[PDB]
């Protein structure tokens, strides 16, 4: 409430109060289910353009 | 490398120069010269860079010696500390538009 | 505005720059509404010697 | 010094004119992030790092 | 699709040529798992339906809480206690929980007996700071 | 302290004075949240936009603030209506009505 | 539900909070609007039969 | 609706309903109780006993 | 485009704000109306016609 109100001191009453109060600690990736590698070079590296 | 590569290929020297600025006492300026200073006058004032439009009085604020800059709100630089003689001088806006 | 300088000040015509040539040759304003054009004269202007 | 292991030196107490560079040396990239070049004449930094 | 929040399994059902959802078409609800097809519904994590019940500072420093329309039971799944500190943990689930129209609110002694209201915390429920000394609803 | 009406009044008004100059203080997604900081070390031509963007968040800060004073001087408007009413009916003379 | 909140939140948020504060006081209006409509006279009288 | 839960927030990007802080039962009373009070008393149903 | 976004959000929804400015007064005016009549008419008698 004191965060939301940017006041040390607050007043009698209910206040509707922000989000502070949950940080992420851990994170998830998940990509398809793929092994093979793009032929850049076959794009990149051809004999002509 | 060989002086006969290309020049995507040719040495290239690289000097990057990372600066802080108008946050903490500077020891490094540029080329401007000083000039005197006009104490409670409406003047283009440059302290450290700082560049404004206003009128300056002496200020009873007293500053930490990592301390160059003083605001009250953060959007207006108060008080500063005029670089040469180490008085603490408060900055007011040059506008009276309360008439 | 036709003028000749060297590769490495081409970078110096342009709005807002600072250099050699845009301090004491030639400085295009701030709220300039034009097109710059360079190319490459080694051919033409350059000679042996 | 090479790219892996780049040489950091710090600059301090001293007038920072770049107009002596124009008769040695020629940049071929010169980008200012941040600030703007025509602006850098007028301007005091705390510590520069090269 | 890089994101911070929560994830519900979804009763959805997707076209083979969509991947992702926006029934608001600012945020993305819903989302299928590359990995195993099912399909997954995204929830902010920000429980903002919060209201803290306060006397001034001057008097104490006591409050209560107000978890806007979930049920009681939910409390410590709708804030998710587990990863808040523990003195939010105090306020997540205790004796003082009383379930009301408008939301839980715990952290407020429920009286039998009814006063006029000082604190409007809603649906016919009020707060007051009144004897030792502890916030009732 | 039964008087609770008039008070309010001043904290209300307290406290919207504290919400604008914390709006104040923000950058608005800019560089600095001090114009001087702008004009000392951007050029005009890419520094209008770092300009027009603080003015334009400290304009809609003001802007809130505004429609908050709309509503405190709707509350107030109906409280004094009220006090007028009750002061030409019950000061100035009788009132039939009850409560 | 972006990666990253609280900075917005540093950002954005005493504006929603002004704002957020003037529907609070719209909805303690209509709560005012309904007690001074019903509750003039605040004694209950059973029904008769 | 007096049911709506945490679920339609989501859905309206984060705009809530608050219920009101009369209940249609206590505004029905006070309205029971205005009724009997009139029939019964008539002017002295303001006035206190 | 964050600052482009969350601005044009806040804009939406001061002008949702303004709207309820509008609607609030016509219900107090309502609401005004209301209460007048029930001290006037249900709590008492009035001479004032229609
Ligand atoms: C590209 O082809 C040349 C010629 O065979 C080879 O030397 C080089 O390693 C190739 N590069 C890549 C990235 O495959
Ligand atoms: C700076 O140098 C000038 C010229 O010698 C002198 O008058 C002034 O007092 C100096 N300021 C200092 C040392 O702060
Ligand atoms: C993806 O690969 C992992 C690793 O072998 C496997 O456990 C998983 O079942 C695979 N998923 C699908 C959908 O094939
Ligand atoms: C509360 O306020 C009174 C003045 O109204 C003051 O004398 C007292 O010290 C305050 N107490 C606290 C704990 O802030
Ligand atoms: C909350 O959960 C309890 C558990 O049985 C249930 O009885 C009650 O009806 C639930 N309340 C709501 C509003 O869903
Ligand atoms: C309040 O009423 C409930 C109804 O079940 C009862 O269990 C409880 O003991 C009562 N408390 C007091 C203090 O009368």
């Amino acid at each position: 409430t004191k965060c939301t109100l940017k006041s040390f001191t607050v007043e009698k009453g209910i206040y509707q109060t922000s989000n502070f109060r949950v940080q992420p600690t851990e994170s998830i990736v998940r990509f398809p289910n793929i092994t093979n590698l793009c032929p850049f070079g076959e794009v990149f590296n051809a004999t002509r353009f | 490398f060989q002086p006969t590569n290309g020049v995507g290929y040719q040495p290239y020297r690289v000097v990057v120069l990372s600066f802080e600025l108008l946050h903490a006492p500077a020891t490094v300026c540029g080329p401007k010269k000083s000039t005197n200073l006009v104490k409670n006058k409406c003047v283009n004032f440059n302290f450290n860079g700082l560049t404004g439009t206003g009128v300056l009085t002496e200020s009873n604020k007293k500053f930490l010696p990592f301390q160059q800059f003083g605001r009250d709100i953060a959007d207006t630089t108060d008080a500063v500390r005029d670089p040469q003689t180490l008085e603490i001088l408060d900055i007011t806006p040059c506008s009276f538009g309360g008439v | 505005d036709s003028f000749v300088i060297r590769g490495d000040e081409v970078r110096q015509i342009a709005p807002g720059q600072t250099g050699k040539i845009a301090d004491y040759n030639y400085k295009l304003p701030d709220d300039f509404t034009g097109c710059v054009i360079a190319w490459n004269s080694n051919n033409l202007d350059s000679k042996v010697g | 010094a090479s790219v892996y292991a780049w040489n950091r030196k710090r600059i301090s107490n001293c007038v920072a004119d770049y107009s002596v560079l124009y008769n040695s040396a020629s940049f071929s990239t010169f980008k200012c992030y941040g600030v703007s070049p025509t602006k850098l004449n007028d301007l005091c930094f705390t510590n520069v790092y090269a | 699709l890089t994101g911070t929040g929560v994830l519900t399994e979804s009763n959805k059902k997707f076209l083979p040529f969509q991947q992702f959802g926006r029934d608001i078409a600012d945020t993305t609800d819903a989302v299928r798992d590359p990995q195993t097809l099912e399909i997954l519904d995204i929830t902010p994590c920000s429980f903002g339906g919060v209201s803290v019940i306060t006397p001034g500072t001057n008097t104490s420093n006591q409050v209560a809480v107000l978890y806007q329309d979930v049920n009681c039971t939910e409390v410590p799944v709708a804030i998710h206690a587990d990863q808040l500190t523990p003195t939010w943990r105090v306020y997540s689930t205790g004796s003082n929980v009383f379930q009301t129209r408008a939301g839980c609110l715990i952290g407020a002694e429920h009286v039998n007996n009814s006063y006029e209201c000082d604190i409007p915390i809603g649906a016919g429920i009020c707060a007051s700071y009144q004897t030792s000394q502890s916030i009732i609803a | 302290s039964a008087l609770g009406k008039l008070q309010d009044v001043v904290n209300q008004n307290a406290q919207a004075l504290n919400t604008l100059v914390k709006q104040l203080s923000s950058n608005f997604g800019a560089i600095s949240s001090v114009l001087n900081d702008i004009l000392s070390r951007l050029d005009p031509p890419e520094a209008e936009v770092q300009i027009d963007r603080l003015i334009t968040g400290r304009l809609q800060s003001l802007q809130t603030y505004v429609t908050q004073q709309l509503i405190r001087a709707a509350e107030i408007r109906a409280s004094a209506n009220l006090a007028a009413t009750k002061m030409s009916e019950c000061v100035l003379g009788q009132s039939k009505r009850v409560d | 539900d972006s990666t990253e909140c609280s900075n917005l939140l540093l950002q954005y948020g005493s504006f929603c909070t002004q704002l957020n504060r003037a529907l609070t006081g719209i909805a303690v209006e209509q709560d005012k609007n309904t007690q001074e409509v019903f509750a003039q006279v605040k004694q209950i009288y059973k029904t008769p039969p | 609706i007096a049911a709506r839960d945490l679920i339609c927030a989501q859905k309206f990007n984060g705009l809530t309903v608050l219920p009101p802080l009369l209940t249609d039962e206590m505004i029905a009373q006070y309205t029971s109780a205005l009724l009997a009070g009139t029939i019964t008393s008539g002017w002295t149903f303001g006035a206190g006993a």
